[PDB]
């Protein structure tokens, strides 16, 4: 866990 | 949508049911084939619901009978029109017998009420329901030792070791948002995230302290519909006046 963010367009 | 009045009142009649009408089996047969692992842990969980409708009052029969008023079942409701004619599933359906999975019948027996000194500074309801109400609190002996202008911060966030987990979802971040103590008993909104923060429907600016209001609503995951989390804030005034008195 802890993953990087979905970053938006 | 119904009012809370309206819910209430559905709560109230079902409490009643549950305490005097109602007669329950849980479905034995299984659709899928499951390690001894899974069935296992699917077998706590039915216990669990047993403890839990027991608790409101209700009878559990061990067999599916002419008296029965619900059946629950882990198997796919949606899918019970492919089941055999002999299948006890299949019988209660055409009968009109209520069948809830058990992700129904855990939702209903929350809806059931069935499941320091250190103050309340605020008090946090999602109003999108993905999270119970959770109170943020505060020494009123450590804040007021405390000489700095943030007295202390409460992070919001997707990484479960925060102060207040905004449960797993990718769009967020795993530290999204933080709420500051200000000195008089003052909150301040500090949006820290990679896809934003919006406060009252508007996007407030990254990193900057932004002044809380009773009723504000702090909403994440904007952009999509299903990612969307409302938390509304209420800001407990008795606070300010344990900070005074203890001055």
């Amino acid at each position: 866990d802890g993953e990087s963010t979905d970053e938006d367009d | 949508h119904m009012t809370p009045k309206e819910l209430l009142e559905w709560q109230t009649n079902w409490k009643k049911i549950m305490k005097r009408d109602s007669r329950i089996y849980f479905d034995i047969t299984d659709d899928v084939e499951m390690n001894t692992y899974n069935k296992s842990k699917m077998d706590k969980r039915r216990d669990l619901l047993k403890r839990g409708f027991l608790t409101l009052g209700a009878q559990i029969t061990q067999f599916f009978d002419t008296t029965v008023t619900i059946v629950i079942t882990r198997r796919s409701v949606e899918n019970i029109y492919l089941l055999k004619d002999t299948d006890i599933l299949s019988r209660a359906k055409k009968n009109y017998m209520k069948v809830w999975s058990y992700e129904k019948a855990a939702r209903f027996l929350k809806n059931l009420d069935v499941d320091i000194g250190e103050n309340i500074v605020c008090r946090v309801i999602c109003t999108t329901g993905q999270i119970p109400i959770r109170d943020l609190s505060a020494d009123i002996s450590q804040v007021l030792k405390e000489k700095r202008s943030i007295k202390k911060v409460w992070t919001f966030g997707r990484n479960p070791a925060c102060d207040y987990h905004l449960g797993n979802i990718s769009r967020l971040s795993n530290k999204h948002f933080q709420i500051l103590l200000g000195e008089d008993g003052n909150l301040l909104l500090n949006d820290i995230s990679t896809n934003g923060t919006w406060l009252n429907g508007q996007k407030v600016e990254k990193n900057s302290n932004q002044l809380l209001s009773q009723g504000d609503e702090i909403t994440v995951g904007v952009g999509v519909e299903s990612d969307i989390l409302s938390l509304v804030i209420f800001i407990n005034d008795k606070f300010k006046q344990c900070l005074e008195q203890n001055k």
